[PDB]
């Protein structure tokens, strides 16, 4: 009664028989915005079930040489579903998330993925190699939406910070000999009650292989990793027309 | 009269669940006596890192321990304790001959990410709220003290930024200025937490413009206006050439600090202000290196 | 005026002096402070969080930097071979620098408390094995074999569902605090050595990899505290920030 | 009397500071309350378990 | 004398420092203060007073400066034409500068609160018409048509005895306060856009002018406040006062 | 036409939520707004010249000679108050001299 | 004791200031009472009407 | 500011003057003092040996 | 104008007049003019013993 | 990616061999006559 679990939100239900408990980001469940914390004077929309549900957005293939991937969050879920819509029509957005990364293999396979939540995950460039050029990461890299982006220098999280310390962040590992999925529940985290789901990304989801995937030849070599996230306590205010970016 | 799912609908709970509470930690935890334990079923030493929680194994269950009354304090590891230490954050030149800042005045964009020591410390956390004490040490490039009168003026974003030593903005009718002789002890001032956000943000993953976001504009990624506090202007108080080359060192000391969301410590060298770029070719390891894991 | 006599120290600017100062904005009222997740109160809250210990701080090829995070363990052909070894000193150069604890130490002159190092095994489910992790207190030279290492504080780790095992490095010191240990003379403050030996052997069936890795994670115990803060040495930039 | 305008306003921690101006943000950093919450970062787990137990039942 | 140690900041003259000072005239007693009408206590009392918004800030001929105060509206020949448009930002360059609110903002770094903009119709009594005033929050690009504009906060104004209608521009922001919005980067603090479309059309009988004007007046709502004052930018002289 | 500002509340113009506005209004008071030192007079005592040689000067106390400060006060018709005058003296180079 | 000679003498507002001289006009500007009266400039109307009503009956 | 008049002796550094001084390490807490044999309190304790 | 900086064992010891360690972000420094009365400071019993 | 927008369930293989998918009664009408291609596809339940 700790390795098996079921997550049910909206009209979606995730099952898992090898999970390793659930992490609750910074030990705080997602809440709605207080009356004294808010400033936007208009009564917000709380679609509830139409947006607070499990969107299974992407699948990556883990290979004996994969570097790792990340997904910026507020964004990843735009354009997809009713959530996407409310995020485009409204200026202000607010919401916590239930992230469930899954990836299974056999008892004869081995490997270990680090799954973390890095708030305000600002990306940096290699500065033209030498460090004299003041380059900047492109829209395609800082806000990749679904499909995420692949890391080029995971050791420093493409941002000059050691991944060795990335665990001071809500994390969970996917050790194949132990489990087959991670489950983080992040609350809304920003220095503001609401912000634009479009141009600001509250945090990134990191999935990095720290202990390389490996298996004797002959065992199914296609080992996918699938991301499934679900917004929680979604609130929207500041209604205008629909906006893409 | 209602529809039930509406009477339940916990939608609108403004209070956060928690799960964890804050306890008093004036001293380090004491060590209580331990004895041998030879039993099946209880395995403290065995953990599962996958969960994502740090091992909760106590020294007591790992070895027979004595009793120790730990009275060591934890006061020096608080935030005010750690961060409330003046440090260099800005430097300004007012040379006689040159191209940097002649004309006798300078406009320093208030950005504390220009000096590696102080920068790394704060970049430990994502958000930070606090008041600060700014001190300004001025003198000539030789460290020589000179009888010169300066004027430091804090210019909030929107106020008219001085265009010359004799600019009209130096009337400073609402901006707060400080007049000081370089012979007087360094000017020092108390600054409140002035920001439209609730905390300064060291890292802002996103843009502020809201437009197209082409190549030429990637300059703005990571630029959060809630930290642009305006500029700090200084000028020798006069109509003519200063007569002496000056330098002003700006030291900031935080106080009444609140920090949130700790993140990994800067691993590589810093290259630019408000931009975590790193040397692609010179990516050095976090620490030292040996010749083999089996030798020291 | 009221008679006064200024004492030495007058006009001096002391970095760490905590006094008052004329406020620039009269009647200013800061933006209300919203409620924000994960607030920190004391750095010690961070020192208890486990971070990856680069026990295998050997590779530097820049294309192999990622393999410092874990060390290997594979089917041996003998008895009691040595897997890995490292200084159990936190504020010293070495594996401990990749940790969050290591880094925060660089900011404080001295510390005290027990340390914990959890070792997670990432091999296949089919792989069995018993390792012997041993912490050898000060004065004890790096053990030449298992039979010697075991004479100090140790723990026999068995591979099972519970992937990882934690080795507690109890605060065993002559002094109440320890300044950072650093080779010459200051090796007086050394914590000791940690060595990992093969209690039995890494066993595997036909079909599973003949070699897997262990990832080390470390932090400080509840009785850990630090005092007298300074600046870090571990790092200092080169070029001036553009 | 004194404006209540420091950064640690309404905070859950109690500070004892010295001040000579109307604005409280001018006041010293001062001595303060020593509380902590390691579990927020060390044990942010939904279902706590004990050390004595086997983490994965 | 009593032992003292002067701290940094000594002898500095801080403009906004509020302390005491030796009084020049001992025992001086000021002229009694009579009772005088219209005393002010807080600038916010002034920010709630409506002043003319120069929506039509186009003419500059110096002989046409007076026509900035009002914009026109006349019998259209189609459906949903665009009458006027403007930035709903107060401390920004544009129409809001002709207002009293606009001007007081120039003196404070940040603000918060809802704004109100009353539109008075000055056409003939015989003229009918329904306009659609629409405030489009941040991120919303200037609407291309009425059907798009209406998706945001709006109000259908009908011409009748009640000459004017007020459009409330509610405080809809991500931040608690807003620093002045100004094109580059600081457009982060933009309030949004206001557009006026023809809900129906300006109707008139034979004998009445085929074109009339609307005068806009604006101010701040009761929840409006400003903080951190600076000097205005909007203006600065050139020649020195003779 | 009446001559009064619209009294329409946000609440009656759109469906609104509840907001506890604790923002202060202290910084917008008069003492708050006006009690900030500003330049109002400037006096020259040059060695060679025609302005003020002989070593003395008579400045007519009139604060309307400097545009920043002037505009602020000209916001109101009448004004009663005490004031703190500060005098910053030095040579034209901003150099401090034993005089 | 202290001369009562500041500019805000007899005023309806209450100020709390600090002073070291006999004359009260030397005293600091100080913190003070926050009252307001918008209607004096916004609604100087003789017969008030409400928002709910049609301004011209 | 509060009216003061500095008296002679100002700025002088008197070796044996016992006054206060800004402390370099805020919140610093010294190593507990263990119990140690043969503590001295007054030099006169030594003059009698 | 001088700058005195206490550098605890472990902190980076300045290698030049313009060294980076003089940013003194956590070390306690004292800035003094030789014309100001001698700088004076209070130091606690800082030792692991 | 499109299918998941409706009611679903991620099934994981383990000791518990089977998983059940509940097809909730989601209909405009109180009852459904048998659905059959022409016109009566009005009564269709949906797709799995
Ligand atoms: C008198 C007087 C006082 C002054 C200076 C007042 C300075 C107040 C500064 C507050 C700075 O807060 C900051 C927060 C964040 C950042 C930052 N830089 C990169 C992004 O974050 C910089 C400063 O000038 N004159
Ligand atoms: C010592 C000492 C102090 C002084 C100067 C005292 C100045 C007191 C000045 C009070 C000024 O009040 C004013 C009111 C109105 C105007 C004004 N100028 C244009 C019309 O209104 C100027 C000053 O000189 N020596």
């Amino acid at each position: 009664s700790d390795r098996v679990a079921q997550l049910t939100i909206g009209n979606s239900t995730i099952t898992t028989q090898e999970a390793a408990n659930i992490i609750v980001g910074y030990g705080e469940w997602p809440s709605y915005c207080s009356d004294d914390d808010a400033t936007a004077v208009d009564k917000p929309t709380r679609p509830d079930v139409s947006v607070n549900r499990f969107y299974t957005l992407d699948t990556k293939l883990w290979e004996k040489s994969s570097k790792g991937w990340y997904w910026k969050f507020p964004d990843v879920l735009t354009e997809t579903g009713v959530f996407g819509q409310n995020a485009q029509f409204h200026y202000l957005y607010r919401s916590g998330f239930c992230i469930h990364v899954q990836c299974n293999a056999s008892k004869f396979h081995q490997g270990a993925l680090l799954v973390a939540i890095l708030p305000e995950y600002v990306i940096g460039t290699v500065a033209g190699g030498t460090g004299t050029e003041d380059s900047h990461p492109p829209y395609k890299q800082t806000q990749p939406g679904a499909d995420g982006f692949e890391l080029q220098h995971p050791y420093v999280l493409d941002a000059g910070i050691p991944i060795s310390q990335l665990t001071v962040c809500p994390h969970q590992w996917i050790n194949l000999r132990t489990n087959n999925c991670a489950t983080i529940i992040v609350p809304y985290m920003n220095t503001l009650p609401f912000d634009s789901a479009l141009n600001h990304c509250n945090f990134g989801l990191l999935v990095v292989p720290i202990s390389p995937l490996d298996f004797d030849q002959g065992a199914t070599p296609v080992i996918p990793i699938t991301i499934t996230l679900a917004p929680m306590c979604s609130e929207f205010a500041g209604l205008r027309q629909a906006v893409t970016q | 009269d209602r529809v039930a799912d509406v009477i339940e609908s916990s939608i609108g709970d403004s209070v956060s669940r928690a799960l964890t509470q804050a306890l008093p930690a004036p001293t380090g935890q004491n060590t209580q006596v331990s004895s041998h334990r030879l039993d099946t079923g209880e395995v403290p030493a065995l953990q599962a890192a996958e969960i994502g929680a740090s091992s909760n194994t106590s020294d007591e269950s790992m070895i027979e321990t004595r009793c120790v009354l730990n009275s060591h304090s934890t006061a020096e590891t608080t935030l005010d304790s750690f961060f409330s230490r003046a440090g260099l954050v800005g430097e300004i030149d007012l040379p006689l001959e040159g191209t940097t800042n002649p004309n006798g005045y300078a406009n320093w964009d208030i950005d504390i990410t220009g000096y590696a020591q102080m920068r790394r410390k704060v970049e430990l956390f994502t958000y930070m709220r606090f008041d600060a004490e700014f001190t300004f040490v001025a003198c000539t490039p030789t460290g020589q003290v000179v009888p010169q009168l300066l004027q430091y003026m804090f210019v909030p974003p929107g106020a008219p930024k001085p265009e010359s030593r004799e600019s009209l903005a130096w009337q400073t009718a609402t901006n707060p200025s400080v007049f000081v002789k370089l012979t007087d002890p360094p000017a020092q001032v108390s600054v409140p937490f002035m920001s439209p956000a609730s905390a300064y943000q060291w890292f802002y993953d996103g843009y502020p413009t809201f437009g197209e976001h082409k190549q030429e504009k990637d300059l703005e990624y990571g630029a959060c206006p809630n930290n642009m506090m305006g500029t700090f202007s200084v000028r020798n108080v006069g109509s003519s050439k200063s007569k002496y080359p000056l330098v002003v060192r700006i030291y900031m000391r935080m106080k009444h600090v609140r920090a949130w969301i700790p993140r990994p410590m800067r691993n590589q060298n810093y290259l630019f202000k408000a931009n975590p770029n790193y040397a692609g070719n010179s990516i050095k390891p976090t620490g030292t290196s040996r010749t083999a894991i089996t030798t020291l | 005026g009221f008679p006064t006599e200024p004492k030495p120290g007058t006009n001096q600017f002391l970095t760490t002096d905590d006094g008052v100062s004329a406020p620039i904005l009269p009647n200013f009222h800061p933006t209300p402070c919203i409620h924000i997740p994960g607030e920190v109160r004391n750095l010690l809250e961070l020192c208890q969080v486990e971070t990856i210990l680069e026990v295998n701080n050997v590779p530097t090829n820049a294309t192999s930097l990622m393999e410092r995070l874990r060390f290997p363990v594979s089917a041996q052909a003998g008895k009691g071979e040595l897997c890995a070894v490292f200084r159990a000193d936190p504020g010293r150069d070495g594996p401990w620098q990749s940790t969050m604890l290591g880094q925060l130490c660089g900011y404080y002159t001295q510390w005290s408390g027990s340390l914990e190092v959890t070792f997670m095994f990432t091999g296949s489910f089919m792989a069995t094995g018993k390792m012997l992790i041993a912490y050898t207190p000060p004065g004890g030279p790096l053990p030449k074999d298992r039979a010697t290492a075991m004479l100090g504080t140790h723990v026999i780790w068995d591979f099972g569902l519970q992937s990882s095992v934690t080795l507690v490095i109890p605060w065993i010191s002559n002094t109440h605090y320890r300044a950072h240990a650093r080779d010459g003379v200051f090796d007086y403050y050394t914590t000791g050595l940690v060595s990992i030996w093969y209690q039995t052997n890494y066993v595997v069936p036909i079909g599973a990899p003949n070699t897997a890795y262990i990832i080390a994670l470390a932090a400080a115990q509840k009785n850990f505290t630090m005092k007298l803060c300074k600046d870090t040495s571990h790092i200092l930039q080169t070029a001036s920030i553009q | 009397h004194e404006n209540s305008n420091s950064a640690t306003e309404g905070s859950t921690i109690n500070y004892t500071t010295i001040n000579y101006y109307k604005d409280s943000y001018a006041a010293t950093a001062g001595k303060q309350s020593l509380k902590q919450d390691p579990d927020k970062f060390a044990n942010p787990v939904k279902d706590i378990f004990t050390e004595m137990a086997a983490p994965l039942k």
